[PDB]
């Protein structure tokens, strides 16, 4: 009730967590040639903006 | 590290050269000597001891490579040192010569459990 | 070791090159010839001490430790062989080969004359063990357990190569211990809290505390064929000794923060063995004998200053001998009745004559009945944490209390009888069932007359 | 950019508790509207209107933690007695975190989004406490 | 026979298509087990002039 | 001068919404080769007055691999016609 | 038709010569313009539509970040006015510089064209020709690099295996794995590249051999993971453990050589007094780790090898160079006390 | 009987004998060359 | 047929050797009436080697010298086994066509890798175009499942691909399904009382669904009667010899046509049909289960080491 548990609740919350955040990364990177390249765009103005990359 | 585009340079004269049953080139070779046994075992052969003339050159190979590979590794760390060597000649502002201090100098911490 | 190391990489091309089924009798033959000559050149003399050649090897001179990693591939041969001849010999020849290749590189582990060599050899391991657990074990969870074994070996493992890398072009250069006689302190920072911490918790994941214990009941639960890999992760969690490297130098004086390794590892050693009362698989009975009283030499090196390095090197070997048999009594008695339960065995003491004396003989060294190499190990352990404070008797005392009535729960769960069923278990404990579980205790209780050769420095 | 770093970790020091929290809404601010934002919005093209809203709906949910994170410390900083310490600035990780916590309910995210921010909060000011340098050069 | 449990399941469980391990999501296609030719849509009636009365 | 600033402000003719979107992809592959000029123009202006004498061979070869890169891709935008008989940017088949 | 595969096949390592053999900004703007010029065909070989589908993406991705980089040169024109390639002499050109060139080597930011291509050619054969683009621009950060603002590279390289990674453990088709993986290969070595740019090439050597020599096992049959289970007792059972050692070896494992280039690079990445930027990437690549265990899962332990058929026949392809690829990519880590003092 | 190629076998064997020899030479040149110049 | 890229650029291998000699023709024919009483009579004088249709043994009567191992490690369901139609069983009778479909498949693809290394005409017995018309008495009689069907019906789309179609295809003189007594007369004692579902049947399947083919640019030449026997004999020999080249094809289709140019028609069918085993390449089975096409992992995963004694016959040292 506690070995099982308590110590199986924190590190295996780590295995579904990636896979959370492993799937937010491949079905939404579904095509959209359209919107590879709106984002290169985003990417191109916030490292103007953002800190040392002008500088 | 004048001399550019070179194998190895003319001035690797002075160097032993790295002659043989060095360990490394009976090691370069003897992973040839398990290689040449792969590459029977890869095509269904089904020998392992198989055409002596494919199981040698292998050990032709890596001997001779490795050995002419060698000599500009001594090199490299020859050519190191001797530009730091220099450097440590000159300028002895950046090199002091410390103290000489026995145990009669050092109250250290001191902690007991 | 001068050549050790040659003579058993030489076993390795005898397997192959061998026939038919003479590869049994011809690998187990040479592989005893070793333990003369392991102990030949070995326990020589002695005060301060025997660096041994060159960069391979301190000679493991006040730690010896080593004759009994030789003696096991020549103990596990006869223990595979009952359920292992179903398969192909072109697999046998495998399973022989990096069993041998699991001995050579434990052989230069445990001298390694630096911190350096140590760690590749350290993690040089993990590969060959990993093989015997995915492949040949039994029913399912053996994939999982292969994971668990990784990931907490290796995950803490890898920030001691940024704190070894990070002292050797610090302060001179580790490659020796013996250049360790300059060593500045490590005062109270914080930084060299994490100097400190990781540093030491990569050998925590091995020789568990009572966190983090989560991949010792995996592994050996699922476990090969008779106990074949089970043996050797025993003797690989004291392998993880090389705390009693670093830490007696190397930030000495850091027991500020001892503390929460201290009642972490002292109050779960009262309840990790309390837990196992009511456990129904039997080889996992005993695997959480193996959590206890192991975790009793962690409280025993960072509390310092010996008669506990008198008793903390006797532990590491105590059950070397013991948790070993203990899983051969059970990779025994597991061919005749095919399941794992304790409840399904009963019957027995009527069967099997024999080996009633292996069942106690093994038990009483957990009670043990004190002139063995047992209570000449823990009475020093006791007597040491006594002089750091005087309550550390009562948990302690309560630890001889519950294993007591734990080791008995195994011995008196077969003294029953009427057996209700079992036309099988008829193979009345043949000569190689208890030539395998002899030479445990014919050295276990003949090191007990001299047991100087088991000592630290000290 | 840096001297906004160059303004937050020069003149408070745990006193002046309203320029604290002032500062340190503006960095944390300013990651809503970063790149997550960005990806989202682009992803699902939102609308005309009121799905820009949404889009950024949830970025004006976001802002608000580095509302208290100040807050949390520079009440804290001065009452007890009156350094900035590790043990000081650690509170400000759990109840700071519990933002993200108390939105998008909680009982699986939220005292895990208290446990982990707990952890990274006290490091940072370690960092310059012993003098941590992570892009450096020889 | 004994030895383990090769079972089928971790077949489909590891089927191609995705590999859904963190929830079921919009999957690509059962991908083609020969060279990739589904849209093969390629015709148009030719142009129909009269040079007539032109 | 200001006859740099116009034209550095004519270089934002990529700009990359609006070099791969949307639909029509004649559309965007026309400021491909009208990223060009951008480039030829701003390189003219500068080898000219300073007389360099021998870099003004450059601005002749830039050109001459940008109308051979442009008629590279402009032979593939024919085959995705020819499979279709329509370009259409919104075609996504090989997802990623 | 074979004559002229080899006159475009020789002049794409003819296109990335004059990449390295120039002093002229010109001319290396010639190198990598000819070699996307002289991909193209490559793609094309059995004309399937999502081959003509997936160059076309290829295409623009590799027009673009050809375009940007003769726009840095232009700026460093007009300052000082020298076209030797050294450092340039203006943070905005600089700026542009680098984080177009991250589109040909891609980095985590300019994302898509690793999957996106490499998936679905119907040449799954080699696309072993992917490892000179990944050679020609490392080529030009060799010089370039006295001149970087040491924020940007390390934020596309900090990125990069963070996201290489996560981005594939979601995945079956093994031309993806090993598409992924092969943005973490490209974080491993700039990274470091501010630091003591030698030791950089260590890695992409190691790179070069590890990575040609996967593809060669994978042409018997092999398209997805459950089709790398039915090899193992029907083609050959010595793939299965040719195939576990180099994966067990990629992952980079002490008593492999995989673990070569990471022992040594730590050894430049701390004597710099930066920690916090090795631990975290250390830490990193162990779910890099998670691809290939799992599936060693599958080839090593006789996963079901149902839908009987017989391979009564001997096999006959051209596994050229492979006798010799793992027994330098596995057996090395003892015999190289300098394989950084040749290269250096 | 025995049936190979018989053209080639004999080159592995033809080749060594031609690296080794030049080797050798090159090798027992060196070996002088270090005293030649030191 | 292509060896290399070496050989290739100094002698090709499209035409010089197929000069009009390629007529890759096949029959059709139902039970017991086009078997050799027509096909294997003409071979001279048009000089066509005889290919013959099926069995389990072909895998088997290759590869070697040769003779046929038994039917434990070719296990299939068993020609006078599955006569006994196991409408309900473990079974599987579908099983017998997966074996019937790739021992089908490689003497097609030694038919094109015999062509362009010699030049020799080549009569097939029923081709992979045939094996559809067993599956509609498959399906009618209770023997059969779908998800099944479907199968095969996924690999015709992906393994046939680049196979040029036969030339001057002959559905052989076939009866009004007197194969009745045809049945009965000639022996037979396993191929037994089985109705008119599985006799009328794939009668009507020879209509309706090979025309396609039969309407594709190679003409056929079609009969139907109770056999040649001199009438149809020397009419489908001289005037199939005239359609030949003359009236032979339309669209043209099989040349190994306008890519004949050391190009993609030439050896890439010429190099791929080469070494038969990229050929049942994508043969491989189901995603897992389709749960007649199995076999299990150890047992019979363990009925291959037996089939494994020393994985390769005889090679020496040496060599
Ligand atoms: C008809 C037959 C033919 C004729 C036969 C010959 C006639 C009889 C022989 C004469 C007597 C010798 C017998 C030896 C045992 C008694 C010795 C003795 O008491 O005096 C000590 C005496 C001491 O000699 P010392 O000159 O006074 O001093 C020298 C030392 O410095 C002293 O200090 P130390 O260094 O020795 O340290 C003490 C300690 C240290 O020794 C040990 O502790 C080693 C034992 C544990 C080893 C653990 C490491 C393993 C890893 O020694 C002991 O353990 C004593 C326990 C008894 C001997 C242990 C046997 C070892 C097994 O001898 C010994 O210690 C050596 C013992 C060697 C054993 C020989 C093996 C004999 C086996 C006979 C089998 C017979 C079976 C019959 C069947 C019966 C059926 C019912
Ligand atoms: C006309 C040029 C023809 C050769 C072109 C070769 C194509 C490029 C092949 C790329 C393979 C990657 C290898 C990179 C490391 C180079 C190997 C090496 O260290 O030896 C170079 C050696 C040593 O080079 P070096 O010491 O003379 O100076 C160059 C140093 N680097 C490479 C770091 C800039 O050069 C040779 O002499 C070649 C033999
Ligand atoms: C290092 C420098 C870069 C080398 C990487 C490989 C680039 C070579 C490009 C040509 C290779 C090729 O395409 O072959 C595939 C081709 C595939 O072509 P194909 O067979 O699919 O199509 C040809 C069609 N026919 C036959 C009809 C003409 O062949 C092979 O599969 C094997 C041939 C060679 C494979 C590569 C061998 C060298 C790789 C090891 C290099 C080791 C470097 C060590 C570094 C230290
Ligand atoms: C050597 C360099 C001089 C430049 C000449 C470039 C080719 C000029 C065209 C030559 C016309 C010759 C016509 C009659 C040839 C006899 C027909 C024949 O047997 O085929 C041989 C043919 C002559 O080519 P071909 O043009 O006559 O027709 C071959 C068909 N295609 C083009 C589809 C391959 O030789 C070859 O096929 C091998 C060469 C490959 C293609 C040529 C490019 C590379 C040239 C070699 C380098
Ligand atoms: C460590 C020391 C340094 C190692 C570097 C040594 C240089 C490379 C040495 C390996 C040479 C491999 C070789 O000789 O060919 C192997 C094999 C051909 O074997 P062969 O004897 O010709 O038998 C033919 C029977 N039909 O090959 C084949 O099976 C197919 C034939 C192709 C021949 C190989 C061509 C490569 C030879 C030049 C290698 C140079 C590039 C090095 C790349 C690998 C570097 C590790
Ligand atoms: C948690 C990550 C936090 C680590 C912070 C890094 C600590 C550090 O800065 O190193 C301190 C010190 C060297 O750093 P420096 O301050 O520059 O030394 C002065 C140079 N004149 O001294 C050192 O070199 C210490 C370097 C080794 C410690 C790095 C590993 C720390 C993290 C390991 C924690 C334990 C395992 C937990 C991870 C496993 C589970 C995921
Ligand atoms: C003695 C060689 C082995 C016995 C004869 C060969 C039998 C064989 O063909 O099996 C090869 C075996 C591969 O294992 P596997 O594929 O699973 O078995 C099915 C094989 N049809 O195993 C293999 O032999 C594959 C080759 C492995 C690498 C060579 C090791 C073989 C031992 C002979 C070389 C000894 C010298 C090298 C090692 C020295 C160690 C100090």
């Amino acid at each position: 009730l506690l070995d099982l548990i308590w110590l199986e609740a924190i590190l295996p919350k780590t295995i579904s967590l990636a896979q959370m955040k492993a799937s937010t990364l491949v079905t939404n990177q579904k095509g959209l040639i359209k919107l590879y390249f709106l984002s290169f765009l985003i990417t191109i103005l916030i490292s103007m903006i953002l800190f040392n990359f002008h500088e | 590290g004048r001399a550019t585009f070179q194998f190895l340079p003319d001035e690797a004269r002075s160097l032993p050269p790295p002659k043989l049953t060095d360990p490394r080139l009976a090691f370069v070779g003897f992973l040839g000597y398990c290689s040449g046994l792969i590459d029977n075992a890869i095509r269904r052969r089904p020998v392992l001891l198989a055409g002596l003339h494919r199981q040698l050159l292998y050990i032709t190979s890596f001997v001779f490579v490795g050995y002419y590979l060698l000599k500009r590794q001594d090199y490299m760390y020859a050519v190191r040192d001797h530009d730091m060597f220099s450097y440590i000649k000159s300028h002895p502002e950046d090199f002091p010569e410390k103290d000489k201090k026995t145990y009669g100098e050092v109250f250290e911490e001191f902690h007991p459990v | 070791m001068l050549k050790y190391i040659i003579p058993t990489i030489m076993l390795m091309p005898l397997t192959w090159l061998s026939k038919n089924n003479m590869i049994w009798v011809n690998s187990t033959a040479h592989s005893l010839l070793i333990s003369f000559t392991s102990l030949l050149l070995m326990n020589q003399f002695g005060d301060n001490s025997l660096n041994f050649s060159l960069l391979f090897f301190s000679d493991s001179l006040s730690t010896p430790l080593l004759i009994l990693t030789m003696w096991l591939l020549p103990l596990m041969l006869m223990a595979s062989q009952h359920h292992l001849s179903k398969e192909n010999l072109t697999r046998k020849k495998l399973f022989i080969t990096m069993l041998i290749s699991l001995q050579l590189f434990l052989i230069m582990t445990f001298t390694a004359m630096e911190l350096i060599l140590f760690y590749i050899l350290f993690e040089a391991t993990l590969v060959p063990t990993l093989i015997i657990i995915t492949r040949w074990g039994n029913q399912t969870e053996r994939l999982n357990a292969g994971l668990y074994f990784l990931f907490y070996t290796l995950a803490g493992s890898l920030p001691l190569l940024v704190a070894l890398i990070y002292i050797q072009n610090t302060v001179g250069s580790l490659n020796f211990l013996m250049l360790q006689y300059w060593v500045q302190p490590v005062h109270n920072s914080w930084s060299n809290v994490f100097m400190w911490l990781a540093c030491m918790m990569a050998f925590m994941v091995k020789m568990p505390l009572y966190g983090l214990h989560l991949w010792l009941p995996k592994a050996h639960v699922e476990a090969p064929i008779a106990g074949s890999m089970v043996l050797a992760a025993v003797l690989l969690k004291l392998g993880g000794y090389g705390m009693l490297r670093i830490t007696l130098i190397l930030n000495p004086m850091t027991d500020f923060m001892a503390y929460p390794f201290i009642m972490l590892s002292l109050w779960g050693m009262i309840m990790t063995s309390s837990i196992c009362l009511r456990q129904t698989d039997l080889k996992s009975l005993i695997a959480y004998s193996s959590v206890s009283h192991m975790a009793l030499v962690i409280v025993a090196i960072l509390i310092q200053t010996p008669w506990s390095y008198m008793g903390a090197t006797a532990l590491m070997i105590a059950h070397g001998l013991t948790s070993s048999m203990l899983f051969c009594l059970a990779n025994s008695n597991y061919e005749r009745i095919h399941s794992r339960t304790m409840i399904l065995a009963r019957g027995l003491q009527t069967l099997l004559p024999l080996m009633a004396t292996w069942w106690l003989l093994a038990s009483l060294t957990n009670l043990a009945l004190p002139p063995t190499i047992n209570l000449i190990g823990e009475l020093f352990v006791v007597m040491s944490t006594f002089s750091w404070s005087n309550i550390t008797i009562i948990l302690m005392g309560v630890n001889m209390v519950i294993t007591a009535l734990y080791s008995l729960y195994m011995l008196i769960m077969t003294q029953r009888g009427k057996y209700t069923y079992h036309i099988n278990n008829i193979s009345p404990s043949f000569t190689r069932e208890n030539a395998l579980m002899s030479l445990h205790i014919l050295p276990l209780l003949l090191l007990t007359l001299n047991p100087k050769i088991i000592l630290g420095p000290l | 950019a840096k001297t906004v770093l160059r303004q937050y970790w020069d003149i408070p020091e745990g006193t002046e508790c309203h320029r604290k929290t002032y500062a340190t809404t503006s960095i944390g601010g300013a990651a809503g509207l970063v790149v997550s934002a960005y990806s989202v919005a682009l992803k699902t093209p939102t609308s005309f209107l009121e799905g820009v809203a949404r889009t950024g709906r949830y970025t004006f949910t976001a802002a608000a933690i580095g509302a208290i994170f100040g807050l949390t410390s520079c009440i804290s900083a001065q009452v007890r007695e009156k350094p900035d310490d590790p043990l000081n600035y650690l509170i400000g990780g759990c109840a700071g975190g519990l933002i993200l916590g108390a939105r998008t309910r909680s009982y699986g995210i939220g005292a895990a989004a208290c446990a982990y921010m707990g952890l990274t909060a006290a490091l940072v000011k370690m960092g310059q406490l012993e003098g941590w340098q992570v892009f450096a050069e020889p | 026979a004994r030895q383990w449990q090769p079972d089928v399941e971790w077949a489909e469980q590891y089927g191609g298509a995705v590999m859904y391990p963190t929830k079921e999501t919009a999957h690509w296609k059962p991908p083609p087990w020969n060279d990739v030719d589904p849209p093969k849509d390629t015709l148009v009636s030719n142009l129909t002039l009269n040079f007539g009365p032109q | 001068s200001m006859v740099y600033m116009n034209i550095m402000m004519a270089f934002t003719v990529s700009l990359v919404g609006l070099l791969m979107y949307r639909s029509h992809l004649m559309s965007s592959l026309l400021c491909l080769e009208g990223m060009m000029l951008s480039l030829f123009v701003m390189a003219a202006l500068t080898i000219l007055n300073s007389h360099f004498t021998l870099a003004s061979m450059m601005p002749i070869i830039l050109l001459v691999f940008a109308a051979c890169e442009a008629a590279l891709g402009l032979s593939l935008l024919v085959m995705v016609s020819n499979t279709y008989g329509t370009d259409y940017v919104q075609n996504l088949n090989l997802l990623q | 038709n074979p004559i002229i595969f080899i006159i475009i096949l020789l002049t794409i390592m003819l296109g990335t010569i004059i990449v390295m053999i120039s002093s002229h900004w010109l001319l290396v703007w010639i190198g990598f313009e000819m070699n996307m010029l002289a991909i193209i065909p490559i793609m094309m070989k059995n004309h399937n539509p999502r081959a003509t589908e997936a160059s076309t993406k290829y295409f623009l991705t590799q027009s673009t970040a050809s375009m940007l980089l003769m726009m840095a040169v232009i700026i460093n024109l007009m300052f000082s006015g020298q076209w030797t390639v050294m450092k340039l002499f203006n943070p905005m050109a600089s700026m542009l510089m680098t984080m177009a060139l991250a589109m040909k080597l891609g980095m985590a930011p300019f994302h898509f064209w690793v999957p996106e291509v490499t998936q679905g050619i119907p040449l799954s054969s080699g696309l072993i020709l992917l490892t000179w683009q990944k050679l020609a621009p490392m080529s030009v950060l060799y010089q370039i690099f006295p001149s970087i603002n040491l924020n940007l590279i390390l934020t596309l390289s900090v990125l990069s295996i963070l996201i290489g990674g996560w981005g594939g453990l979601n995945q079956t088709q093994l031309r993806k794995i090993m598409a992924y993986s092969s943005i973490a290969h490209m974080g491993w070595m700039t990274a470091v590249l501010p630091y003591n740019p030698t030791m950089t090439l260590l890695n992409l050597i190691i790179y070069i051999i590890m990575t040609s020599t996967m593809f060669t096992m994978f042409m018997a049959n092999s398209t997805t993971t459950t089709l790398s289970l039915s090899h193992t007792w029907n083609k050959t059972p010595i793939m299965t453990v040719l195939i576990l050692a180099t994966l067990l070896s990629m992952g980079g494992l002490p008593p492999l050589s995989g673990f070569m280039p990471k022992w040594m690079i730590i050894q430049e990445m701390t004597k710099n007094n930066s920690i916090i930027l090795p631990t975290f990437m250390a830490i990193t690549a162990l779910l890099n780790l998670y691809f290939y265990m799992r599936l060693t899962y599958s080839t090593t332990l006789t996963m079901f090898p149902s839908t009987n058929n017989m391979k009564m026949k001997w096999q006959f392809p051209l596994m050229k160079k492979m006798t010799f690829l793992p027994t330098m990519v596995v057996l090395s880590t003892m015999m190289l006390p300098l394989t950084p003092m040749l290269s250096v | 009987h025995g049936s190979p190629n018989w053209l080639k076998v004999g080159l592995t064997l033809g080749t060594s004998v031609f690296l080794w020899i030049y080797l050798i030479k090159q090798h027992n040149e060196d070996v002088l060359e270090y005293k030649r110049r030191n | 047929l292509q060896y290399g890229p070496l050989a290739y650029i100094l002698g090709e291998k499209a035409t010089k050797k197929m000069t009009e000699k390629s007529k890759l023709i096949t029959v059709d024919g139902n039970i017991c009436s086009g078997k050799s009483k027509l096909a294997k009579e003409i071979a001279e004088k048009l000089g066509l080697k005889h290919f013959p249709e099926a069995g389990i043994h072909y895998v088997d009567s290759t590869t070697g010298d040769g003779k046929p191992l038994p039917v434990q490690f070719s296990g299939n369901c068993s020609l006078e086994k599955f006569y006994d139609d196991p409408k309900s069983n473990d079974g599987n009778s579908y099983r017998l066509q997966a074996w019937l479909y790739a021992s089908r498949l490689l003497q097609y693809a030694d038919a094109l890798e015999h062509l362009l290394s010699t030049g020799q005409g080549v009569v097939l017995e029923r081709s992979i175009y045939s094996d559809f018309v067993f599956l509609e008495a498959m399906y009618r009689q209770g023997f059969i499942r779908k998800q099944c069907v479907d199968h095969y019906n996924q690999v015709k789309k992906v393994t046939i691909c680049e196979y040029l179609p036969p030339h001057v295809v002959v559905y052989v003189d076939v009866p009004v399904p007197e194969v009745q007594s045809r049945i009965q007369k000639k022996g037979n004692p396993h191929e037994m009382k089985i109705t008119s579902a599985y006799l009328q049947d794939i009668e009507n399947a020879y209509k309706g669904t090979f025309l396609p083919e039969m309407s594709e640019k190679c003409e056929v030449l079609q009969y139907s009667a109770w056999e040649a026997q001199d009438a149809e004999k020397v009419v489908e020999d001289i005037e199939y010899l005239k359609y030949d080249k003359g009236p032979w094809l339309d669209q043209n289709d099989r040349n190994l046509h306008k890519l004949r140019m050391l190009v993609q028609d030439k050896l890439e069918v010429l190099n791929y049909t080469s070494i038969p085993v990229f050929l049942p390449e994508v043969t491989v089975g189901a995603h897992q289960s389709d749960q007649v096409f199995q076999e299990f992992t150890e047992l019979p995963g363990r009925k291959y080491r037996a089939g494994y004694n020393e994985d390769v016959g005889d090679k020496w040292i040496w060599l």
